[PDB]
Order: C-alpha cells, then structure tokens, then sequence
C-alpha cells in the first residue's frame, strides 16, 4: 500500500527513494531503468522493490475522513 | 457518557440507551463507536 | 417362528412410543425450544388415532 | 372493493427476493450465490 | 404439587451451599471451582428438529402432505380430505385463520415483522374471551393491529388503520378499550404498557407526514420542537394531535419557504384546511415560543420570513 | 524443501516479505421475541445474569 | 565454500494462499458431544473431534 522501508532480500533502504523515483520519471524524463540506476540501485533485488511497487495509498486517500477533528 | 460518530457527516454525538439511533444534524441512521481514548501498546515486529 | 414372529404380529395394533432420547427436543438460542420430527409425526398419529376412536 | 387489498405487493416482493436470496428458482438450485470477494481477479 | 425431579451440582468434599461452579464448555467438563473436583462429564452442547414458537401458536404439532419425488394425485387429493375433516383441529383452525388474515393485512400496509407478531400475539391473548362476542372480525383485527403498531413505537392513526380495514369508528374505538383492559386484567394476574402507550404520542406522528410531503429533515427536526413546546399552549393543547402535528409542520413549512400550498398538504394528509389555517391563527400568536432558538440563532430562519395575518 | 515445500527466508519475513492484515466480522441483533420478551445490548453482571 | 553445481536464481511473482495452518491445526482429548448420539461434536470452530 505504501512503499516499504527496507528492500526484502538484503535489507537496504528503499522507503525514502519513492519521491525521487517519480521525480526522475516525471521532470528528468528518465526512463525506469535509469531512475533506478540513478538512485543507487545495483542489486535487482532492490530494483524490484522499487519497480514493481503499486501505491494504493493514493486511492485510499480519496476517500473523506471516517472522524474528522 | 457514550460519544458516537456519524457516517455520513462526521458529527460527533452522545447517545444513551433510552436515544434513538440515528443522527440529529444530517438524519444517518449508521454511527460508528469512537476510537478509544486508552492507550495501546504495539510490538514493532 | 412359533415365538420370535407370527404372523398375526406383522399387523400393528399397539405401537409403542420411543422415549425422549431418540427423539431430543433441541434447541437453538435455549429461548426457543424445537421438538424432533418423530414426535410431530407421533403427536399426528395421537390426533388421528383420537379423531378416528370418536368418529365410530 | 378496496383497491389497496386487492394488489398484495407482498407477493412480487418477496418472490424476487426468495429467488434471489437462495438458489431456488420457483414460488433449479444454486443460480445464486454469494459473490466471491477474496481478490479482484476473483 | 408434583414430584421434584430436579438435580442440583454440588461438591461432596467441599459441601459449601451454594457452591462455585465453572462450565468449562471446550472441555466438556463441570468443575467445582474450590477443589477441582469433576461434578459431571460428558456434557452435551446446547436438520432433525424445528424450532416454533410457542406464543402465538402454543402447543399444537402439525404436519402437512404433499407431493414427493413420486405421487399419485388420488393419494394426496383424499389425504388431504381425511386431513381437513377432524374436529380437534377445527377450532384452532380459527385463531390460525385469523393469523393469516391479519399477516396478509400487515403484510400489505409495509409493515415491519415486529408489528404483526404483536398483533397476532393481542389477538391470542384476547381470543376467546366472553367480552368479545358480538363485535365484528374486522373490528377485533383492526383493534389488534393499532395495538401492535403502539408496542412497536411506530402507532398509526385511527384513519390510516381506517383505510385497510373498513370498521366505523364507534365499534372500533369501543373494541379498542376492550382490549386494552383485557391487556390490563391479564398483566395483573401475572409488562403491557409503557409511555408508548399513551395515546397522544404526538412525536412519532411527525416524521412519517413530513415525509409524505418530502420535506428535509432540517424541517422534521423543527416541526418536532414546534410540536413538543405546541403542549405549553391551553388553546392548542385540547386540540387532535394530527391537528396539531399538521399544523405544526404548516407552520415549519411556510418558516422554511417551501413551494408548497396548504390546498395540497391538507390533500394528502386529509386535513381540513380552514382548520388548518384557524389552527395556525391560534398558532401564530404564540410563534416566538415555537421556534428553536438555535435555529434562529444560527440565522437559518428568521421570524419574520412567517407571515402575519 | 522436499516433496512441495518450501524455504522462506525468515529475515525477509521479518521485512514484510507475504505479510498480510485479516479481518473479521461479528453481527449481533437485538431480537424482540413477541411482547413481554425481548434483548438488549447491556454488560451483565455475576449477581444478575 | 562455492556450492559445486550452479543455482538457477531469479525473481519470479508468488502468491499467498488462504489455506494458513492456525486455521486448521486442532487437537481434543475431552469435548462436548451431540445431543442425539452422544458423540463427539463435528466442527474445529466446537472443539469437535
Ligand atoms: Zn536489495
Ligand atoms: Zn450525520
Ligand atoms: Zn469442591
């Protein structure tokens, strides 16, 4: 739903790279495979993880708070 | 006592057991229980 | 067999009445109370047998 | 004559809703079933 | 008066009376909670078996006939003869009959299930009662459906009762109060009525005409205030409370500037509309006590967006 | 991992490898067995109930 | 040490079934039994044999 914290297999830290990634989609005009590259990214256990990640929690988010304050 | 919260507009209510079940301000006949105010605790594994 | 079946025996006139551990009255919420189908088929038997016994 | 008695709206009700709730189709089986939400592709 | 056949658990060791017992239902056991001794074993959990209630139907085993996976007609047309002609059946034929009748009524006003069990529960309480033995089947129907729309908390109006059932009003208000105290001589001797019961009961009435009329709901909760503070008035308060819940909702419905004329609200709620307009010159003296004051604080109505005569 | 089995990393289970949330759902009505009888939603005590 | 023979090794898209052990494992040494035939009940939900 959101994207994890550390890669599955070896542990490194994905979870602050999502931003990033869409950056370099989106302005760089980078394809995928270079974003990853870019990011620092080697292992293609931790390319996966990026790659491969579906934020759903965008969808949740349209939905109006249960309890509002 | 008792604070519920409507389904359909957020309004905070409080209900007791003689009070019908429905909203006041917007007419939901659907509440849901408030979020307790007791702490828990969670395990990080 | 002279003592085990004759055949006057194959007719029923007396029939006896299982006891209430064959047919258990069960119960679902144990605020409503369900009686077996031997006993609806049984309490059938009484209403027919009486209404037959007051008719001749 | 009481146009209210006459129609039983009780019977088109619940004859659709017997139809529907179970798999019976009168007054075959299984042509109703709870839908399967374990997963999308389900 | 009888013999006791009654079994009680108590531990042999501890002998204290009465003593702590535990049903440890996953285990199947019966513990003393003391010592730990096991009372009993084997205990059982509590289709082949149908479950019917015995309150609106008592005691009574019946099974019908039909068709299986292989019939012949003669058997089931003749079965069904013999089965029709027994006289022990005969009367609680009746009272069944009578449930019938009163669910297929019921059942065609939109009525909830609640409703009918009650109806057809005042009806077996007052069946068979030497009072009721001249009045009319559709009076006595009539009488136990009212009564069982009140125990509900969603009592209809004598017409509304009046428009499915066709009784004249003399037998159904007499039939009524017979009823009542027959519901009163039975919850003595061994309840029945609550603050429901009353009569008025104005409150209930408003939701369902302010629906009628498709008004919001900002106008029902309104017209509620209007009509519980509509008490405080001698001049009103003697008044029908259809008068008065109508009246009320006039009121909320010009304060809210509704398109809609009392020609066509006293159309569908069948009221007079002279007496809707007299009532509200009686009402309209008194308008400052008959507005929510946090409504108007708000600034959602103002008094003076009601006419004045 | 013989016969159909498997070996899953446990350190990858620990990082929410196949890790999933349950929910289930519990209905309760308040039943209104004819007149005198009827339930209601309320904590019974061990001196009442 | 290097394994002698070399590993087919890659990424490849698994699933996670409903069928989840807790749910199934199940033991009983006493319980309640049926009505009728005073036989253990059927069911792991009744503690059933
Ligand atoms: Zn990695
Ligand atoms: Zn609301
Ligand atoms: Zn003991």
């Amino acid at each position: 739903m959101i994207v994890p914290v550390r890669c599955f297999s070896c542990g490194k830290v994905v979870g602050d790279k999502w931003e990033s990634y869409l950056n370099l989609l989106q302005e760089d005009e980078l394809d995928e495979g270079t974003a990853l590259s870019r990011l620092g990214l080697k292992r293609y256990c931790c390319r996966r993880m990026i790659l491969t990640h579906v934020d759903l929690i965008e969808k949740f988010l349209r939905y109006n708070p249960l309890e509002k304050r | 006592t008792l604070k519920y919260i409507c389904a359909e507009c957020s309004s905070k209510l409080s209900l007791s057991r003689t009070d019908a079940v429905r909203c006041k301000d917007c007419g939901h006949r659907i509440l849901l229980k408030a979020r307790t105010k007791r702490l828990v605790q969670f395990e990080a594994r | 067999n002279e003592v085990f079946s004759r055949p006057e025996w194959m007719i029923l006139t007396c029939l006896p009445v299982p006891p209430p551990p064959v047919r258990p009255s069960i119960s679902f919420n144990e605020s409503q109370r369900g009686e077996d189908d031997l006993t609806f088929k049984l309490a059938d038997i009484l209403k027919a047998n009486i209404s037959l016994e007051t008719l001749e | 004559f009481n146009m209210k008695l006459a129609i039983n709206a009780k019977t088109i009700t619940s004859g659709l809703k017997y139809a529907l709730a179970t798999g019976n189709w009168g007054e075959r089986a299984g042509v109703s079933q709870v839908l399967n939400r374990y997963t999308y592709s389900s | 008066r009888g013999p006791n056949l009654n079994i009680v658990l108590t531990c042999p060791e501890c002998k204290v009376y009465p003593p702590k017992i535990v049903e440890r239902f996953s285990e199947g056991d019966v513990v003393c909670a003391l010592c730990g001794l096991v009372l009993s074993d084997k205990l059982v959990d509590t289709r082949v078996g149908e479950a019917s209630n015995p309150l609106l139907d008592g005691n009574n085993l019946s099974t019908r006939i039909g068709k299986g996976e292989t019939t012949d007609m003669r058997f089931t047309k003749e079965l069904n003869k013999a089965q029709g002609k027994n006289v022990m059946d005969k009367k609680d034929n009746e009272v069944q009959a009578a449930f019938a009748k009163i669910t297929m009524l019921c059942d065609a006003a939109e009525l909830p299930k609640i409703v009918k069990d009650c109806a057809k529960e005042a009806y077996k309480l007052c069946h068979d009662e030497k009072t009721l033995k001249g009045k009319s089947m559709e009076s006595i129907m009539a009488a136990s459906i009212l009564i069982g729309c009140r125990r509900a908390e969603v009592a209809r109006t004598f017409k509304e009762i009046q428009s499915l059932i066709h009784v004249k009003t003399k037998e159904f208000g007499k039939t009524l109060n017979i009823m009542k105290n027959i519901l009163r001589g039975k919850s003595e001797d061994g309840k029945i009525d609550t603050d429901n019961m009353s009569g008025a009961q104005n409150l209930t009435y408003i939701p369902r005409f302010c629906s009628h009329l498709g008004l919001p709901m900002q106008v029902t909760t309104s017209a509620e205030y209007t009509a519980k503070k509509c008490k405080e008035i001698k001049e009103i308060a003697g008044k029908s409370p259809i008068t008065i819940a109508v009246v009320s909702i006039y009121l909320n419905i010009l304060l809210f500037q509704i398109p809609i004329t009392a020609a066509k609200v006293g159309q569908t709620l069948q009221v007079t509309e002279g007496t809707i307009k007299s009532g509200y010159k009686i009402l309209y003296e008194h308008r400052d006590k008959l507005v929510d004051p946090q409504l108007i604080a708000n600034g959602v109505v103002s008094l003076d967006n009601l006419p004045g005569v | 991992n013989q016969e159909d089995s498997m070996i899953m990393n446990q350190s990858s289970i620990d990082r929410g490898l196949f890790r999933s949330l349950f929910f289930r759902s519990y209905m309760d009505q308040e039943k209104k067995y004819g007149m005198s009888i009827t339930e209601t939603f309320e904590k019974p005590q061990r001196t009442n109930t | 040490k290097k394994l002698m023979a070399q590993i087919f090794f890659g990424p490849t898209y698994y699933q996670r079934l409903r069928h989840m052990v807790d749910d199934k494992i199940h033991a009983r040494a006493r319980g309640p039994m049926q009505v009728l035939t005073r036989q253990p009940v059927e069911g792991r939900s009744r503690d059933g044999g």
